């Protein structure tokens, strides 16, 4: 907040001021659980693609 | 307007330090007494983007 100084009279003796502000926030995060398993059933009797 | 500043050359800003009674704090004052002007106002011309 900056604002413009409004003119006042030397003999009246008057003036201005200014406040201040502070806040706070928080943050959560994301989680991932990629899982996978291998078994002998994927090797027993299955031929490789592209080969005889 | 001050006891020590009367019939004396002015200055862009007047920052004053004052002490509150019985060490209660500090208060400030900032004065200024100025006037910008042009001695040949006929040289100040504004332009507009519309017809006469």
């Amino acid at each position: 907040i900056s604002l413009l100084d409004a003119v006042d009279r030397t003999s009246r003796k008057a003036e201005t001021s200014a406040p201040e502000r502070v806040r706070q926030i928080s943050f959560p995060m994301m989680y991932f659980k990629e899982v996978e398993s291998i078994t002998p059933d994927e090797i027993q009797g299955v031929r490789q693609p592209g080969t005889a | 307007p001050k006891m020590g500043y009367a019939n004396t050359l002015g200055q862009e800003l007047y920052v004053f330090e004052y002490e509150k009674d019985r060490d209660e704090g500090i208060d400030f004052e900032a004065h200024s007494y100025m006037l910008p002007y042009c001695t040949r106002p006929q040289l100040l011309v504004d332009v507009r983007s519309d017809a006469e």
